[PDB]
RNA sequence: GGUUGCGGCCAUAUCUACCAGAAAGCACCGUUUCCCGUCCGAUCAACUGUAGUUAAGCUGGUAAGAGCCUGACCGAGUAGUGUAGUGGGUGACCAUACGCGAAACUCAGGUGCUGCAAUCU
RNA sequence: GCUCAUGGAGAACAGAAAUCUCCAGUAGAACAAAAGGGUAAAAGCCCCCUUGAUUUUGAUUUUCAGUGUGAAUACAAACCAUGAAAGUGUGGCCUAUCGAUCCUUUAGUCCCUCGGAAUUUGAGGCUAGAGGUGCCAGAAAAGUUACCACAGGGAUAACUGGCUUGUGGCAGUCAAGCGUUCAUAGCGACAUUGCUUUUUGAUUCUUCGAUGUCGGCUCUUCCUAUCAUACCGAAGCAGAAUUCGGUAAGCGUUGGAUUGUUCACCCACUAAUAGGGAACGUGAGCUGGGUUUAGACCGUCGUGAGACAGGUUAGUUUUACCCUAC
RNA sequence: GUCUAAUUAAAACAUAGCAUUGCGAUGGUCAGAAAGUGAUGUUGACGCAAUGUGAUUUCUGCCCAGUGCUCUGAAUGUCAAAGUGAAGAAAUUCAACCAAGCGCGGGUAAACGGCGGGAGUAACUAUGACUCUCUUAAGGUAGCCAAAUGCCUCGUCAUCUAA
RNA sequence: AGCUGGUUCCUGCCGAAGUUUCCCUCAGGAUAGCAGAAGCUCGUAUCAGUUUUAUGAGGUAAAGCGAAUGAUUAGAGGUUCCGGGGUCGAAAUGACCUUGACCUAUUCUCAAACUUUAAAUAUGUAAGAAGUCCUUGUUACUUAAUUGAACGUGGACAUUUGAAUGAAGAGCUUUUAGUGGGCCAUUUUUGGUAAGCAGAACUGGCGAUGCGGGAUGAACCGAACGUAGAGUUAAGGUGCCGGA
RNA sequence: GGGUCGUUAGCUCAGUUGGUAGAGCAGUUGACUUUUAAUCAAUUGGUCGCAGGUUCGAAUCCUGCACGACCCACCA
RNA sequence: AGCGCCGUGGCGCAGUGGAAGCGCGCAGGGCUCAUAACCCUGAUGUCCUCGGAUCGAAACCGAGCGGCGCUACCA
RNA sequence: AUGAAA
C-alpha cells in the first residue's frame, strides 16, 4: 500500500535525518544489520565477497530487508545458519516526506492542495553513491557460488546496476591475503570475538608485552 | 493571484552602465566626526602658524 | 518591578547644577480642563446637526503604559520627569529583594 | 516571519576559534594607530562591545580617528550604484594592522637607498617590479640523469 | 461569526452575544488567590496572609 | 648556564608515571601583640629569617608514553571545484581540454623559545 | 573573594537522592526568557558599596530612500558612583522586547504673546517627555443578495484541451511459499522496473466583448490491453467442461426491472452478452429527467435578511438561404 | 376562489373557522410641512385596529433562564438642561438635588423561540423495567416517519415484480 | 472612474524596465534605479564589470566520527561493597552460573539546522607627488620632559615618480520621459511523486531582434542589420527535393 | 472496489507491543443443606481463523490467506 | 484530508505549579431472627503513556494512543 | 419494605 521507489528514489533532496527537530518518524522494518555466524573469526572466514552500486540513489529498509531475507534464506538453506557471516553496511538515516492528498472523488471542495506543501514522514532510507558497498560477507571458496547467488537474488530486489565483486581481501579487513598471513604466522595479530587487534609499534612496550608476546618472542 | 516576490536580475548591467564610481578623495578631509578636543587644538596651532608664517614674511 | 522612593541625581536647577536627592513621584496624566482650544474647537465642531466629526479610537493592542515618574530636588524643588519601560505590576513601597530566604 | 538582526547569520563567524576562547592577548592592545593607518578587519565575538557589523568582518579600512579604547575607521561600502563612505568607531580588539602596507613602505624606503646609490654611481636603478618574466635558455645535461621511459599503468580495480 | 455564551459571575447571569470570528473581544486578568479565615464579623469576610 | 621578579608568542610549553637536584634564589616552614579576616592566624594581614627540610612545590631527564607541532619525493594530482564543447550516455553520471587543488590516512622528526632587570659558584 | 555540572571515596540517624570532608573535574553548569555566539582568579556563585537606568545636545552603524522609528556603538563638555589605582560605568554579556502629525497633559523657561495702555486669573507659545494607532510609516466602521447592477478580468476559478501521473488502471523482472510429493501447469506475498491517460488529483498555458454545460436517444469511425467466432501451442488436458498463451480488431457483443443516472444490481435469452476513444464524439440533431436564475415546501444553521454538490415540486432549448465537407 | 401580463397556476396567497393583542372617544391605529387639518367615523367593545394559524373531528404537552412586551416603585445605584448652595474679583469651578428611562424585582409562550448526556444491573446470552451520577430554564410529552424532513441509505422485514 | 477601447505625417540620433523602500498597498502611485536632452569645468587624468605581487576575511563543497555534540551496528575483555536473578548451602562485602547496565579498547553506517580540518570559484585593501627622508615652526591637545600627535616652513629625493594592460576624452550638474504584470536557457538550489509547476542565486538572452542553420518554433547554435558589389567563412550540411 | 479495525476456553472478555494465555459466564466435583436453589472453594477447558521471517525462540513485530465492523466512491 | 476539544477512585464529575474534592459504590462494626434502609467508622485515584522545563507538576510545552467534535461552500 | 422450592 506504499508509494513507489521511483518517486523515492533519487536524491533529489538533501539529508533530511532523524533528529531533535522533526522528532517524529515512522520506525524501520529493517532491524538486524548482521546475519550468519557473526561470532566467527578472522581466520575462519577468509574470503570476503561484496555487493556495491553504480547509482547514486535512495534505498529503501523495504528492499534492504527483502534482500537480506532472501540472501540469508538461500545460505541457511543450502550451507546452514553457520556456514557465513553477512553484514550488511548502509543504514537507512534518511527520511522521505508526502504531501498526502486524498484518493476519493469530490477532494476538490477541500483539497487545497499545494497550499501546505511539506510533507510527513512515511518512511525512510539509505543514500549510497559509486563503490560504496550495501552488502558484504565472509565465508569460504567452497561457499562462494551459494554466496554469489544470494547477491544476486538481493540484486534482482535492489534497483539499478549493482555489481559483485570478490575482494583480494582477508575477511572484512582492510588486509590483503598474504600480508595477514605473514602476520599471522608472525604475532602482531590478537583476535577479539568476532575482528581482531593489531600491534603498533608505537606506544607503551609495556603494553604491548602484556599484549602480543610471541612476536616479542620471535 | 500571486506575484514575482523579489529578484537581483539585471541590477548589475544596470549599476555597471554608469555604476560604481569611486567616492572623490580630497586633500583636507572633514573634521567632523573627528575628536573635538583635536579639532579644538588643530584650530588653535594654525592660528599660531599662519601667525607665524605671516610674522616671518610681513 | 520596584523602585526606592528617593533617588540622586543631577538638578539643573540653575543654583545645584549637580547630583541632589530628588523624591520620587509618579506622573498622573492630569486632569484635562475645558475652554482649552482642542476642547473649543470640538464643542464647536460637535455642535449641531453633522453627527461624529471627530474620529474616536476601538483598535486598542497595549496592555501597558510606559510609566513615568517626577523628581523633586529636596532643595531647589526643580521637578523633572524621565520615563520607564512597560511594566504590568508596578510599585515604590519596596519590599527589598532578600536573596538568603526560603519560598 | 523575516527575521534581520544586527547579529544575524553570524554564528560561525563570530564563532571565537579552537582553543583560543577566553580572553585576549595583549599586542592587541600594545598596538598602536594613527590617522592614514590602513587597517584589517576581524571581529572578536568574546568582545561585545565596539564590534563591527558583518559586511565590514574581514574588511580593510583606513584611520581617520583616535580616542581612549577605540579608533575611527573609513570604509567604502557599495550601495546600488557606487561605494559609500562608512565610518565607525571600532575597538582595536577587532582592528589589525595591514601587513601590505607594512610591506610597501618597506619597498619604498628600498627603492629610494637604490635611488641614492644611482646618485652616487648613475647606475640605471630599474626601480619599478616586473612579473615572473618567461624564462630563458638553458642546457640541461644527462650525467647520472638519464631519461627513464614512462608509460601509463593498466586499469585494477584496487578493493 | 461565532455565537458566545458566557455566565456573568459575580451574579450568575446569563450573557448572549454574536460577532464575527475575526474581531476582537475583551478579556480580564482575572486571578484567584487562597486566603486564610478568621474570626467573621459581619459580612465583611476576616481574611489574611501569610504576610 | 641556574634562580627570582615583570613578561611577549600562549601545549615543541600540556597531561600522566617515575629519577635527580652543587651553590644561590624561590618555596616549604616558625609565631599571633600590634593593623586586618576568618566557624577556625587553614586562607588572608603582621613579626622574626630565628627553629629545621629540600620530602613536596619549583627546575630538568626518562617514556618504541597519550596529547601538541612540523615535514613528506605517504596518501593524492585522488575527492571536490572554475571555464568549453551540436562530447558520450535513457538517465543517474562520466570522460576529455585549459586550470586550481583538500582533509583523513601512512611514515619521519621535534617536545618550548625568547625580551628587560637583578642575582648565584 | 571564590569556581561550576558530574563522577569516585568516606562520615550516625541517612537509604538512589538530606549535610559535611578529600581527589579529579576546558566547562560537559550558570548567566530572566527563544535559539545561537561569548565568558573560568570571569560576564558564573557569594560578599561590600552604590543609582551613569543621570544632564547637554551633536556624530556614527543597522534596517535604508542612506527618510523616519527602534536598538546599539565611540567621543566632547558636566555631575556622580565604585575602587588602593589603573580604570570601568549613559541600563540588562551581544543578538528582539516597540509607535508620527492634530489633541490632551506634565516637567523646564519663570521666558514670549493676548495686537489702544496696565495688573490679575485664564488661554495660547518654545524645549523635552507621556496618553496610541499590533493592518505595528499609524482610516474611526457589521451582514446579506438565488431579485441583483456596473467597469473590467483568462493577471483568477468551475468544462474540454495541454505538461505531470502520485492515486486509478494495465503489464513485466525475481521467486519465499501454495499447488498430495514439485517454486513456475496454474497462482505468486515481501521488493522492484515500466506503460496508459478511460478515473481523481495537482497546475492554471489558452478561453470570462461567452468554444451552448450531465445523461440518454440516434449514428458512424477508430484503438486493442480479444468476451465470443477462425487456426494454433501448453496443462495437475483420459473424454466432456475448463484454465493459460500466440497471430488476430475480419465479424459480432442483446432484451428488460429500479434509478436522471455514468456506474451498480438483479431477471432471461445468448455463440458471447469485452473494455475504451473521437472537444469526458455528437443540443442551428432531439429530449430537458437531472443539473442550472427567478415562485414555493421541509429539515438543520442563523437574532435577522438569508445559507446548504441537503431533499422535493414547477419552470421559453432561437437562426443555415453562405463556404466547406457529404 | 386569486397571483408571478411576456418561461413557474402550484402544495404558494386567500378563505371560513380558532386564538391572541390594544382601545371607553380627553381614546386606539394611521395620516399630514403645518393647520380652527384629516381616515377608521353617517362609527362605539357582538365594534375599530393589529397579528398569527388555516374547514370539520380529536389534541394542543414541559421551559419565563435568554431576547422582547409588560407591572412595581418601597429604593443611599445611575441621573441632563433649567434651578439651589459654597469658593472665587469674575470668568468659572465644586457640591448637593434629581424627571422619565436604564438598572433592581415580578408576570407572560395560540410572544420570538428551546425542549441533554453518561455508567451499572435481571438464574442462557442479548436487552434493561430499575438504580446511580454530571448538567440544564426544562431536557422532545402525546403522537408521526427513511414521509416533500433520514447523511450513512439502494436503511432492515414484508408485499407488488421473472427481475 | 486606480478599469477597457482608440489616439492622425516622414526621416535621422540615442535608447529602456518589469527591481528597491513606503502606501487598506497587490490591475494603481510616490521614491531610488534604468534612459534622453541641455549643457558646464578641464584636456588624457582623483580611472577599469580585468590580471599579477603581497596581504587579509569566509566555514560551502569534500572529508571525519578508534575527535567534541547527536544518532547508530556487532562482537570480545572486564567491575559487581553494584540491577535482575539461578545454584551450593542456614547464612556469610561467602563461592559459583546467567542476564541488562557501566568501563575498556576494537568494528559498520550517518548529520541542512554537528565538527577538528578545509578547498575551487567569488570578495576587501595597497602598489606613492595629496609621496619618502632631513631640519625646525605652531598649539589652549598629549607628554615627567622641546616628548609625542596633527598641520606646516625650508631643502633634497625625477625620467622607471615606484607592477601589467587599455583608455574610444576624464569629471560634474540640472531637468524630465517611459517602466515598476515579466519570461527562457546553462550551472547551484528549496517545496513537491512530478510537472511546459511554484520559487530564489550567477551570467547570458527574449521582451524590444531581423538574418543563416535547427524541416517546422519568441528564447537553442552561429552571428546582431544603412544601400550595393567582390571574395572568405560561421553553425549546419554536400543521394533527390536542395547550392555543395 | 478500495482504506481502516478486529476475529482469545463450550460462551464472553482482557490480553503481553517479545518468553507463556489471565478474568468472568458455563460445566464437573466438593462444601451447604432434610434434599434443592443461590452462595463458597477446586479442577476442566485454550495452535488466539493457514504459511513467513524470528526476538535463541513469536499469537502478541508485521507479510500475506478466509470471516466479519465501520468510512468512503461519476457528473454537470 | 484540515482544525479543535477531552483522558482524574470501581463509576460519574470537580480540581486553580508547593500538591487531590465530592456523591454513589467498597469494607468493618452496631440494630434486626436474616438482608435492606438506618447510626458509628476507615480505606481506595501509574491523574492516557514517553520526554522536557521547573527547586518541584494532574495542571505547563512537545511526541505517540484513544473517545469525540467542528470543517466539507461557489461550480 | 421484604422473607426462595417440596
Ligand atoms: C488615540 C488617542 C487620540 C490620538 C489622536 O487624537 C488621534 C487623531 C485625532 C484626529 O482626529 N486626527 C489626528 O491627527 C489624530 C492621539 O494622539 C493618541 C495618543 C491618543
Ligand atoms: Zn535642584
Amino acid at each position: 500500500a506504499r508509494r513507489p521507489a521511483r518517486c523515492y528514489r533519487y536524491q533529489k533532496n538533501k539529508p533530511y535525518p532523524k533528529s531533535r527537530y522533526n522528532r517524529a518518524v515512522p520506525d524501520s522494518k529493517i532491524r538486524i544489520y548482521d546475519l550468519g555466524k557473526k561470532k566467527a573469526t578472522v581466520d575462519e572466514f577468509p574470503l570476503c565477497v561484496h555487493l556495491v552500486s553504480n547509482e547514486l540513489e535512495q534505498l529503501s529498509s523495504e528492499a534492504l530487508e527483502a534482500a537480506r531475507i532472501c540472501a540469508n534464506k538461500y545460505m541457511t538453506t543450502v550451507s546452514g545458519r553457520d556456514a557465513f557471516h553477512l553484514r550488511v553496511r548502509v543504514h537507512p538515516f534518511h527520511v522521505l516526506r508526502i504531501n498526502k492528498m486524498l484518493s476519493c472523488a469530490g477532494a476538490d471542495r477541500l483539497q487545497q492542495g499545494m497550499r501546505g506543501a511539506w510533507g510527513k514522514p512515511h518512511g525512510l532510507a539509505a543514500r549510497v553513491d559509486i563503490g560504496q558497498i550495501i552488502f558484504s560477507v565472509r565465508t569460504k571458496d567452497s561457499n562462494k557460488d551459494v554466496v554469489v547467488e544470494g547477491l544476486r537474488r538481493a540484486r534482482y530486489k535492489f534497483p539499478g546496476q549493482q555489481k559483485i565483486i570478490l575482494s583480494k581481501k582477508w575477511g572484512f579487513t582492510n588486509l590483503d591475503r598474504p600480508e595477514y598471513l605473514k602476520k599471522r604466522e608472525a604475532g602482531e595479530v590478537k583476535d577479539d570475538g568476532a575482528f581482531v587487534k593489531f600491534l603498533s609499534k608505537k606506544g607503551s612496550l609495556e603494553n604491548n608485552i602484556r599484549e602480543f608476546p610471541e612476536y616479542f618472542a620471535a | 493571484a500571486k506575484s514575482k516576490n523579489h529578484t537581483a536580475h539585471n541590477q548589475t548591467r544596470k549599476a555597471h552602465r554608469n555604476g560604481i564610481k569611486k567616492p572623490k578623495t580630497y586633500k583636507y578631509p572633514s573634521l567632523k566626526g573627528v575628536d573635538p578636543k583635536f579639532r579644538r587644538n588643530h584650530k588653535h596651532a594654525l592660528h599660531g602658524t599662519a601667525k607665524a608664517l605671516a610674522a616671518a614674511k610681513k | 518591578v520596584n523602585v526606592p522612593k528617593t533617588r540622586k541625581t543631577y538638578c539643573k536647577g540653575k543654583t545645584c547644577r549637580k547630583h541632589t536627592q530628588h523624591k520620587v513621584t509618579q506622573y498622573k496624566a492630569g486632569k484635562a480642563s475645558l475652554f482649552a482650544q482642542g476642547k473649543r474647537r470640538y464643542d464647536r465642531k460637535q455642535s449641531g446637526f453633522g453627527g461624529q466629526t471627530k474620529p474616536v479610537f476601538h483598535k486598542k493592542a497595549k496592555t501597558t503604559k510606559k510609566v513615568v515618574l517626577r523628581l523633586e530636588c529636596v532643595k531647589c524643588k526643580t521637578r523633572a520627569q524621565l520615563t520607564l519601560k512597560r511594566c504590568k505590576h508596578f510599585e515604590l513601597g519596596g519590599e527589598k529583594k532578600q536573596k538568603g530566604q526560603a519560598l | 516571519g523575516k527575521s534581520h538582526g544586527y547579529r544575524s547569520r553570524t554564528r560561525y563567524m563570530f564563532q571565537r576559534d579552537f582553543r583560543k576562547h577566553g580572553a585576549v592577548h595583549l599586542s592587541t592592545y600594545l598596538k598602536v594607530y594613527k590617522v592614514g593607518d590602513i587597517v584589517d578587519i576581524k571581529a572578536n565575538g568574546s568582545i561585545q562591545k565596539g564590534m563591527p557589523h558583518k559586511f565590514y568582518q574581514g574588511k580593510t579600512g583606513v584611520v581617520y580617528n583616535v580616542t581612549k579604547s577605540s579608533v575611527g575607521v573609513i570604509i567604502n561600502k557599495m550601495v546600488g550604484n557606487r561605494y559609500l563612505e562608512k565610518r565607525l568607531n571600532l575597538r582595536v580588539e577587532h582592528i589589525k594592522h595591514s601587513k601590505c602596507r607594512q610591506e610597501f613602505l618597506e619597498r619604498v624606503k628600498a627603492n629610494a637607498a637604490k635611488r641614492a646609490e644611482a646618485k652616487a654611481q648613475g647606475v640605471a636603478v630599474q626601480l619599478k617590479r616586473q612579473p615572473a618574466q618567461p624564462r630563458e635558455s638553458r642546457i640541461v645535461s644527462t650525467e647520472g640523469n638519464v631519461p627513464q621511459t614512462l608509460a601509463p599503468v593498466p586499469y585494477e580495480t584496487f578493493i | 461569526k461565532v455565537h458566545l455564551v458566557a455566565i456573568d459571575i459575580f451574579t450568575g447571569k446569563k450573557l448572549e452575544d454574536l460577532s464575527p470570528s475575526t474581531h476582537n473581544m475583551e478579556v480580564p486578568v482575572v486571578k484567584r488567590n487562597e486566603y486564610q479565615l478568621l474570626d467573621i464579623d459581619d459580612g465583611f469576610l476576616s481574611l489574611m496572609n501569610m504576610d
